[PDB]
């Protein structure tokens, strides 16, 4: 019958590894690099679009940076379509929590929920896992500014600075070198762009090949503002930091 | 409602008044209560207008699908499909239907399906609120193997009396003739049948 | 090589099970043809009764789907009857729900959608049949719409199906290149049937008796099949000029 | 019976490739060329009507389809897959939007719904991916004119102008030289016809080319008068004659 | 509510009053009771107002999808069949009483629909609390072979009868004309015979008349930059 | 070979190997004999032990007062099929006040076994059954195979070395069919029949199992010292 | 027993020249017992305002439901919902509970950010839309409000004049209803400024 | 059950609840504690139909304790009250609704403020300086409206509470067998064992 | 290759090999036939006597559906019983809704669609039987034969099993020598002869003959088994012809 054609997506190898998870991670290593850096006064998200065209409408385009709510955003590395499925689920979870408790969802609770959904696809159902790794940038009043990552296995971890996608080994070494704990957002903006500039597989880093976002308490008094940078604003910050 | 169907030498004729009522208000004075479920299988409807329309639409669908697979259905088969719907949904329906049809093998046939969902094959049948007033007249005046003209007169005279005494009945007398020759519609106006 | 057993893509972007279903289509070794008149649509098909023990009246590949729609099938009879029963059920349901007779092109689309599903869902196999639907539509007039195992469908001025479809197709193409019109300019359906049989004889190069053919005719408000004696009358008229 | 294929038929290979999606993209590459160009006051989408037989009536086969009054779609790849996707796209525009908000969805969100359906055929049990790439053009009040491409994986991208299928690589180069941000709709139609001529072998006329626009509101195509705020559909399919008129000024 | 439908030479016309009530109170004085199912199929509703609007939009939505699927302009009999089967299934609980009219490739049509699923055919029909007042006018002035101008006149006269004589009806007359081979023309507020007279007095208050405890600016803007 | 992975696959010669492998389990089972006259029907079964400390596996199961069977093969499968027979006998009595005909009981067993040979996921039953009974048409003996094939016989045997008992019954056919109104002589013939299938071992008091049903005899099973009389 | 008059309360909305106003009382009760004088019945999602009267548990539930839905709307659409669109969403949401409805009387008010046009609308418990040019009323003193608005209202009132008109309409209506009062709030809404004023009124 | 009162003062919330349990003819118990601790700084009292009261209270308690363990964090009183409201608002359209009215007294450690929430079985929530359920408010609110100040001490709150209970014992027909009084503040929850 | 390992898979020829393998099981079975006569049909089957211990006349093979249809089959006997059980359900539901007993052509398609459905999926196995069936309805006598593929046609005479070629040749002679038709009683005699003649392919073991019929004049359009004197008369006629 049908057993003949079953790939068995949820089995261990003789070494105790999950085949499909490992192969999904291999897929993600070819995606555009995304970087997150956490500072005392905010968080930076920077990400590289994959080899674009001059005829791509950039100002209406979004493939890397997504808003989950007013306090939490994500950077994507992997299959964009797979990511949007999970992103919509996460947006709903955040609203469910807000309706139930009348408080914005703490960052880790949202991250754990999405990560558990990924885990399920590795243990039951016989379906392929989601080929997506996330960087979560967010703020709540318990832990303040937070950075997390999750991958197709459903495992998640917290970070001061982290990269996903292509050339993570090189990127993580560069971040580990220049990152300091007392760093500020404006300094973190520069570090993120400098790191992408050195790790990129392109010839030069230009505004049309980037997506950029900041989460600042640089919002008038005790509140948090998300800023998804416009194409002209990415062009200006590239000149300011002296990359173009 | 005053409805009836009568078998005769050449086939069968269905008859009906044209009154639909919500209380004492005549919501439609020119209603068509003679309904086609197949080319030469028609029915007369009495009871809830919603129910009998819903049933007749389903039967027409069933017989259309029967025809595509097995050819022309018998009048008995059409009556059985009506019965199945009326019996199995007796708790939720208020429908009294008379089924009349013409085969070439069986000729004219009449089946009556009262409230309970039972079936009764008869030489002729009467139903509706107005039928109560013509049980005596119809029993005395019906003969088997009448001519077309005699049967038209029998139905015209019978429904004339039903209309005369039943406030729920009225308007025009509609008729549908079912024979080997085809399908003929007849209509008779008040000025004609009131002077009978 | 399990991409050849179920309906998933091969490395060339092909569906082999669909392609092999097209091959099953010619297993009966029967050719069919359809043309349009002014007021009618005619479909003819070869009839072969190889066993003397068979009842020849029960051997048929033309189906009366509804009062207005007829369907001829190219492919094995089990799959043909499967498609026939479904088409009959779909046509009846349509009339019940929407209050008017299902158009020929709409039924074709519906059966084509069902076929498309078999090419995408693994547990269902394609049906090894090509379905030619004919009618005289109340809006579009004479109509020919044909469906295949890939889920493709389109309208036709005229069409042909079977092992020798190309010969019949080219023969029909050449006629319409001369006349420069989209139909057979003829009043009666009898003469349109005569045109259909004549041009099949020309294309295949074979003569036909009354038992070698099968004919279906669609007019306004009914589709019907001809008897052997009706076909004989048609063959006599062809021979007498 | 029962569908006993409850497992994925698309899986990751050791190299991280999703084979069935790649093979679906290969099927799209074999498909007939279709393109889209965005102007300041409109959008144009076009393709070739590759007729399978001259006895076939190619007007009965619609490659360019209306999804909403202000949104249209064209494809390259497997035709039957496109036809069912158009059915699903039309329905989802109503069920998941119009029956909720009392208005038609904006271009980007309808594209998002179609993309979701295509993604699920890439992960759900016992199914293969759709073998098509779509180009969807549309207009809405707050986003203006827009053009999107949707692939078998479910991924979608916005374009100023693009092409998919057979001769897409050459066509995209041709469009890069001609496109600017000051084009009027008539200029975009002219460029579309020039671009499409390169990938067409045989006859090139109004009967072999299918072309539609998203432009001004057409009150003449509304079907009723009396409501000032209802001004008619922005989607309009060009006639055979209208195409031929612009082929003389070519 | 008063709603009518009248057949004429080359089409059909429907009309309605513009009063919607909550018991004895008038909720809206200029209500729109003429609903569009499709460009050339319009219906007027009496009974539960939400039900008539909802059932019209559901069937109107499905009719649009059907039209796209079949590549054909929608038919009135399709709208009728879909409406009645939906209403029968809900056993009268969906309180929608409709007059359905329109033109299609088959011709011009006029039907009515009761909430429990029963339908009827006619040349002239009326529904709602003012249906008896309207039907009196229709039974007095209707004839065969009416012109467009005569049918509009008869329909609006029948609505007026409802406006003036039925307490459930009032205000203005809305009309929609559906002629074969033409665009349907929706004539909103075709008649306006109930404008309120000028009041005897202006009730504009001097500024500072109302006692206030606290004032504050409400932040409707999103969280700001910098 | 390539066509024995499941029950849903025919071989190129039209064979169903999973069903044939299920048939093989019966041949490994212990011998059991069935025979009848016109008044009575008898089952004789050689029970098998695991070792000298173990009990002898029971072979005969009662289904109703007028019906019962003996098994050879997978014992749990016999429990499933005998339970189904108990239910069907019971349904007939409760609903129709009617004792289930032995022939109709065979038809029900055939159809239940068939469904497991045409569907994916399942497996055939791995047991053979000999059903005896006395109904309105007298004594009956049936043989059930898990292929679905059910056969009515005067006598038969299934299990290992069953061919010896089957030949003996084929010789004695004319004698034992005439043993009417004498239960002891009919059992003697059955004990003599099963003896033609023994090697190395002989019939002992905890080895032998006998069952009988007849005109005025409810289905009863004899074990232990109750069969010493026949040793 | 009647769910729509257990808790009490009222809402009224009006249009003016390039502005709209919406106002409500502050009472929540358990029939005769006054429970709270701080139960506000007007909420806002971006620049769109929603007042809700009726059963208080449903008032709270629906606010939470529309906050939920307008937040997801904004994330997907990348813009704030408009009054015309939100009105349809309220209608849809209420009708989905046709045979087990929320016992409420919602009122929408706002200015379209693109056209600048003032907009108001009202609903019954089951979703039917009342889109009046002049005014909308709701609650246990809706009769009283209809009487006040019908005489006090005139078109094209300036923002500060409209404040006086709507305030007097609410106050005097509430004083003729046992289950309304205990404070009041008025919102004056212009294209890019909204002022909120609490009114002084009798506390019986 | 019968009488449940609540009052929010400067630095604490005080809940008072009757001790009687009556099953129709007889008073079966005179020492019943109609309260459950949901978290270290949140207390919930309850009254309504027999059985449903304790079943609902313990169900809520279990859920909040589960949240506390999962996140290693105590939810704010506002967040707990919203969770409780939603459960009751869900319940009112169920097959058989919970016939339970509650008061939630909590001290918010983040804002350093006491908070009192009143929620009825329909899911009607209000934040109040003082509250009650049933007929309790009819007797006590006129006294609380007169004497209450937002800057009251805990001792002044207990004295105002005694005056309320005395008025209940005078004018109520039922003998509710006194009240158990509990205080919720920055240090947690404690019971006043002499009242 | 591998196209023959799973049901419903098209080979590169456009063939379903699993269905073709089911035919092999049919060809392995005993011979069964059907003869269409003037006002009815006759069915006959070869029953191999494997042993003396088989009770004569007891293991009945031919099956009745409703009261007017007879069914006989060659191949896997249990598969045939499963098909007849479905046929009995189909006939019962038809008569329930439409009152009249199911017409033979209608009944034929019901079996046909059900057998064809077992060629659409790999989760089921095709039927290992060819079934000869028929009876009398309002339009007269009908004889059908249904294959594992779901294919069926109407027949003047039909045969299947191990001795089908021999039987077919005998049936073809009857069609040629009787264009006017055959009587019911003649058809019973001829059926006995054809089974005896077809037993040459199974000559190792002796056999038992079993015949049934539905005739408008002889059985009132009801299906009945041929018994006693009429059966012995047919056996004698058959034995006389082989000698
Ligand atoms: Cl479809
Ligand atoms: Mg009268
Ligand atoms: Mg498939
Ligand atoms: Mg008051
Ligand atoms: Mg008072």
């Amino acid at each position: 019958g049908s057993r003949r054609y079953d790939s068995r997506t949820t089995i261990f190898s003789p070494e105790g590894r999950l085949y499909q998870v490992e192969y999904a991670l291999e897929s993600i290593s070819h995606a555009g690099t995304a970087i997150g850096i956490m500072a005392s006064d905010g968080i930076v998200l920077a990400a590289e679009r994959k080899v674009t065209s001059t005829l791509l409408e950039q100002d209406t385009s979004t493939e890397k940076l997504y808003k989950l709510n007013d306090k939490i955003a994500v950077a994507v590395a992997g299959l964009t379509a797979d990511a949007e499925i999970l992103i919509n689920t996460a947006r709903i979870h955040a609203q469910n929590y807000l309706k139930t408790y009348n408080e914005d969802i703490p960052v880790e609770i949202l991250v754990r929920r999405l990560s558990d959904i990924k885990q399920g696809y590795t243990q039951h159902g016989g379906l392929r896992p989601f080929g997506v790794s996330f960087i979560y940038a967010g703020y709540d009043d318990r832990y303040g500014y937070q950075l997390y990552t999750s991958n197709p296995s459903g495992n998640y971890t917290g970070w001061k600075a982290i990269s996903v996608g292509a050339n993570t080994s090189a990127a993580q070494t560069l971040l580990q070198m220049d990152y300091k704990d007392d760093m500020k957002v404006d300094d973190a903006i520069e570090l993120a762009l400098k790191t992408l500039s050195k790790t990129t597989d392109s010839s030069a880093l230009t505004y049309d090949r980037l997506e950029f976002a900041t989460i600042r308490k640089g919002a008038n008094d005790g509140e948090v503002y998300q800023k998804i940078f416009k194409p002209q604003e990415i062009k200006d910050i590239l000149v300011k930091t002296g990359i173009t | 409602t005053s409805i009836m169907a009568v078998t005769f030498k050449d086939g069968v004729i269905l008859g009906a008044d044209s009154r639909t009522t919500t209380g004492a208000y005549i919501a439609n004075r020119v209603t068509d209560k003679l309904t086609r479920v197949h080319d030469k299988i028609w029915c007369c409807r009495s009871g809830s207008a919603a129910d009998t329309q819903a049933i007749a639409d389903i039967v027409q669908y069933h017989l259309e699908l029967y025809t595509s697979q097995y050819g022309t259905p018998s009048t008995e088969t059409a009556a059985s499909v009506f019965k199945e719907l009326c019996y199995e949904n007796k708790d939720n329906l208020t429908a009294g239907i008379i089924v009349a049809g013409y085969d070439d093998k069986n000729k004219g046939e009449v089946y009556t399906i009262p409230l309970g969902g039972s079936v009764h094959k008869l030489p002729y049948a009467i139903a509706g609120s107005g039928s109560t007033f013509i049980y005596g007249y119809c029993d005395k005046n019906f003969r088997e193997n009448m001519s077309k003209e005699e049967t038209v007169d029998f139905i015209k005279h019978s429904l004339s009396q039903a209309i005369k005494w039943d406030g729920s009945s009225g308007g025009v007398i509609r008729m549908v003739v079912l024979t080997a020759a085809g399908v003929e519609r007849l209509i008779f106006y008040p000025d004609e049948y009131e002077q009978l | 090589g399990y991409d050849r057993h179920i309906t998933i893509f091969s490395p060339e972007g092909r569906l082999y099970q669909v392609e092999y279903a097209f091959k099953a289509t010619n297993q009966t070794n029967i050719n069919s043809l359809a043309v349009r008149g002014k007021d009618c649509t005619v479909v003819i098909s070869q009839k072969k009764v190889p066993d003397k023990l068979l009842d020849p009246t029960t051997v048929s590949y033309i189906f009366c789907i509804s009062r207005t729609i007829g369907m001829v099938v190219n492919g094995p009879i089990p799959d043909a009857r499967n498609a026939a029963l479904r088409a009959k059920a779909e046509a009846a349901e349509f009339r019940y729900k929407y209050g008017y007779d299902m158009p020929c092109d709409v039924l074709a689309k519906r059966m084509a959608n069902l076929s498309q599903i078999y090419t995408q869902r693994a547990y269902m196999r394609p049906l090894g049949v090509i379905l030619t639907f004919v009618s005289v539509d109340e809006e579009l007039g004479p109509s020919i719409y044909k469906t295949d195992p890939a889920g493709y469908y389109v309208g036709y001025k005229a069409t042909a199906t079977g092992p020798k479809q190309q010969e019949i197709t080219t023969n029909l193409e050449n006629h319409f290149k001369k006349s420069k019109i989209d139909h057979i300019n003829e009043e009666s359906w009898e003469k349109v049937v005569e045109f259909a049989i004549t041009h099949m004889i020309d294309a295949l190069g074979t003569e036909f008796s009354k038992n070698d053919l099968e004919v279906g005719v669609a007019t306004k408000d009914k589709f019907f099949t001809l008897s052997a004696e009706n076909i004989e009358e048609r063959l006599v008229a062809i021979a007498e000029q | 019976m029962t569908d006993r294929y409850s497992f994925s038929l698309t899986t990751f290979s050791p190299s991280g490739k999703l084979g069935q999606i790649d093979y679906a993209l290969t099927a799209v590459k074999q498909g007939v060329t279709s393109l889209g160009i965005k102007a300041t006051n409109g959008v144009v989408i076009a393709t070739e009507k590759k007729s399978s037989s001259p006895l076939a009536m190619s007007e009965t086969l619609s490659k360019v389809s209306l999804l909403t009054p202000d949104i249209g779609a064209v494809y390259s790849g497997m035709g039957p897959d496109y036809r069912v996707l158009v059915d699903k796209s039309r329905k989802v525009a109503h069920t998941s939007y119009k029956r909720i908000y009392g208005e038609y969805p904006p271009t980007k969100l309808l594209v998002s719904e179609v993309a979701k359906i295509m993604q699920e055929a890439t992960q759900s049990g016992g199914v293969r991916p759709f073998g098509v790439s779509l180009l969807i053009a549309g207009h809405d009040e707050f986003n203006g004119f827009s053009l999107y491409q949707v692939d078998p994986s479910g991924s979608y991208f916005p374009w100023k102008a693009t092409a998919i299928g057979k001769g897409s690589v050459a066509a995209k180069t041709f469009l890069e030289k001609r496109w600017n941000d000051e084009l009027e709709l008539e200029d975009a139609i002219h460029i579309a016809l020039l671009t499409l001529k390169e990938s067409v072998e045989g006859e090139f006329n109004g009967d072999t080319i299918e072309l539609a626009i998203i432009g001004d509101e057409n009150p003449d195509l509304l079907g009723y008068t009396g409501i000032p705020t209802d001004k008619g559909p922005r989607f309009r399919k060009l006639t055979s004659q209208e195409i031929n008129d612009r082929l003389e000024a070519l | 509510t008063t709603i009518v439908g009248v057949k004429f030479n080359n089409g059909v016309v429907i009309a309605a009053d513009t009063r919607s009530t909550q018991g004895p109170i008038v909720a809206d004085k200029n209500c729109a009771k003429l609903h569009r199912i499709s460009p050339k199929i319009w219906c007027a509703g009496a009974g539960t107002a939400a039900d008539t609007e909802a059932v019209t939009q559901l069937i109107g939505s499905n009719i649009e999808l059907h039209s796209l699927y079949t590549s054909r302009e929608p038919r009135v009999v399709s709208a009728l069949q879909m409406l009645k089967q939906h209403l029968f299934k809900y056993q009268g609980h969906i309180g929608a009483y409709l007059i359905v009219a329109g033109v299609d490739p088959t011709g011009s049509h006029l039907f009515s629909i009761h909430a429990n699923g029963s339908t009827d055919v006619g040349y002239y029909l009326s529904l709602g609390s003012g249906s008896l007042a309207a039907m009196a006018v229709l039974e007095s002035h209707w004839k065969q072979d009416l012109t467009k101008e005569e049918a509009i006149k008869l329909a609006s006269d029948a609505i007026q009868a409802g406006i003036w004589n039925d307490l459930g009806s009032g205000s203005n007359v809305d009309v929609c004309v559906m002629e074969i081979g033409k665009d349907a023309e929706y004539l909103r507020n075709y008649l306006t015979p109930n404008v309120r007279e000028e009041k005897q007095k202006s009730y504009k208050f001097p500024r500072g008349t109302t006692a206030v405890l606290k004032e504050s600016i409400v932040n409707i803007c999103d969280i700001q930059e910098e | 070979n390539n066509y024995d992975g499941d029950t849903v696959t025919f071989s190129p010669t039209g064979r169903l190997f999973q069903v044939e492998y299920a048939l093989e389990a019966i041949k490994q089972g212990s011998v059991t004999v069935g025979l009848r006259s016109n008044t009575h029907a008898v089952l004789v079964a050689l029970k098998r032990n695991a070792d000298e400390l173990s009990s002898y596996q029971k072979k005969i199961i009662k289904c109703d007062e007028h019906m019962g069977l003996s098994l050879a093969g997978l014992a749990p499968d016999a429990r499933v099929l005998s339970n189904y027979l108990r239910q069907q006998c019971n349904y007939s009595s409760l609903v129709f006040n009617r004792k289930l005909a032995v022939e109709r009981a065979g038809h029900l067993l055939c159809d239940k076994a068939q469904k497991n040979t045409q569907s994916y996921g399942g497996r055939p039953y791995g047991v053979g059954l000999l059903i005896i009974g006395y109904d309105k048409s007298g004594a009956h003996l049936l043989e059930f195979q898990p292929s679905g094939n059910v056969t009515e016989l005067y006598g038969t045997a299934i299990g290992a070395r069953s061919q010896g008992a089957k030949t003996y019954l084929e010789r004695t056919l004319d004698t034992f069919i005439k043993i009417d109104g004498n239960p002891d002589e009919l059992i003697k013939a059955g004990v003599e029949a099963i003896s033609q299938s023994l090697r190395d071992e002989s019939l002992t008091v905890d080895n032998l199992s006998i069952a009988i049903v007849g005109k005025d005899t409810p289905f009863t099973i004899y074990d232990g010292e109750a069969v010493a009389k026949y040793i | 027993s009647d769910p729509s008059s257990i808790n009490g309360g009222i809402v009224v909305a009006m249009t003016g020249k390039d502005c709209v106003a919406i106002a409500c009382d502050l009472r929540l009760g358990s029939q005769s017992l006054g429970v709270s004088n701080k139960f506000e019945k007007i909420f806002h999602y971006g620049h769109v305002f929603l007042g809700i009267t009726g059963l208080a548990t449903d008032v709270t539930t629906l606010n939470e439901m529309f906050r939920y839905k307008t937040n997801l709307y904004k994330l997907k659409e990348e813009r704030a919902i408009e009054p015309e669109t939100f009105t349809q969403l309220v209608s849809s949401s209420l009708y989905e509970r046709r045979f087990g409805p929320y016992f409420v009387g919602p009122v929408v008010a706002g200015i379209n950010s693109k056209s600048g046009k003032p907009f108001i609308a009202g609903f019954d418990l089951i979703g039917c839309i009342d889109e009046a040019k002049d005014f909308i009323v709701s609650g246990t003193a809706s009769d009283q409000l209809f009487g006040m608005c019908e005489s006090l209202y005139e078109p094209n009132l300036e923002p500060e004049d409209l404040f006086e008109t709507i305030s007097q309409a609410l106050l005097n209506a509430a004083d003729r209803d046992a289950l309304s009062g205990w404070g009041a709030v008025v919102y004056i809404i212009k294209k890019d400024e909204v002022v909120k004023r609490y009114l002084k009124m009798r506390q019986d | 059950m019968d009488i449940i009162l609540g009052i929010r003062v400067q630095d604490s919330v005080i809940l008072a609840s009757s001790k009687a349990v009556t099953r129709g003819i007889s008073v079966l118990k005179d020492s019943d504690d109609k309260t459950r601790q949901l978290s270290p700084h949140t207390l919930m009292s309850f009254a309504g139909e027999a059985g449903d009261t304790v079943q609902f209270a313990e169900y809520i308690q279990a859920n909040i304790q589960l949240y506390s363990i999962r996140e290693d964090y105590e939810l704010s009183p506002q967040a707990v009250s919203s969770f409780v409201r939603q459960e009751l608002a869900k319940s009112i359209r169920s097959r058989r609704p919970y016939q339970v009215n509650v008061l939630i007294g909590g001290y918010d450690k983040k804002k350093n403020k006491p908070e009192l929430y009143q929620i009825d079985y329909l899911g009607t929530k209000v934040e109040l300086p003082y509250g009650a359920h049933g007929y309790s408010g009819f007797y006590t609110f006129s006294l609380l409206d007169h004497h209450y100040r937002p800057d009251m001490t805990t001792e002044e709150g207990l004295d105002l509470l005694k005056l309320c209970v005395q008025e209940l014992e005078k004018r109520m027909p039922m003998d509710f067998k006194g009240v158990i009084v509990k205080i919720v503040d920055k240090d947690g929850i404690r019971q006043v064992d002499d009242f | 290759t591998g196209y023959d390992l799973s049901n419903s898979v098209f080979s590169p020829d456009g063939r379903n090999f699993q269905v073709e393998y089911a035919v092999k099981a049919v060809e392995n079975g005993t011979t069964s036939i059907g003869i269409k006569c003037n006002d009815g049909v006759v069915f006959a089957v070869e029953k191999l006597i494997t042993s003396k211990l088989l009770v004569p006349q007891k293991n009945v093979k031919i099956q009745v559906v409703d009261r007017h249809i007879g069914c006989v089959y060659s191949g896997l006997i249990p598969d045939g019983r499963h098909l007849v059980n479905r046929g009995r359900e189909e006939a019962a539901s038809f008569k329930k809704l439409y009152k009249t007993p199911i017409p033979i052509p209608a009944f034929a398609d019901r079996l046909g669609q059900y057998v064809q459905a077992h060629t659409l999926y790999n989760s089921v196995r095709p039927f290992g039987v060819s079934t000869i069936f028929g009876g009398v309805d309002k339009n007269g006598a009908h004889l059908y034969m249904l294959e594992p593929s779901g294919s069926y046609w109407g027949y003047k005479g039909a045969a299947t099993g191990k001795g089908r070629q021999s039987a077919k040749a005998e049936l073809e002679k009857l069609v040629d020598h009787h264009p006017e038709g055959l009587s019911a009683r003649e058809a019973v005699k001829q059926a006995a002869k054809i089974i005896y003649l077809a037993h040459e392919d199974n000559k190792e073991k002796d056999f038992e003959l079993e015949i049934s019929w539905c005739s408008l004049s002889e059985t009132n359009g009801l299906h009945k088994f041929v018994k006693g004197d009429l059966l012995q008369e047919a056996i004698d006629f058959a034995q006389k012809e082989i000698n």
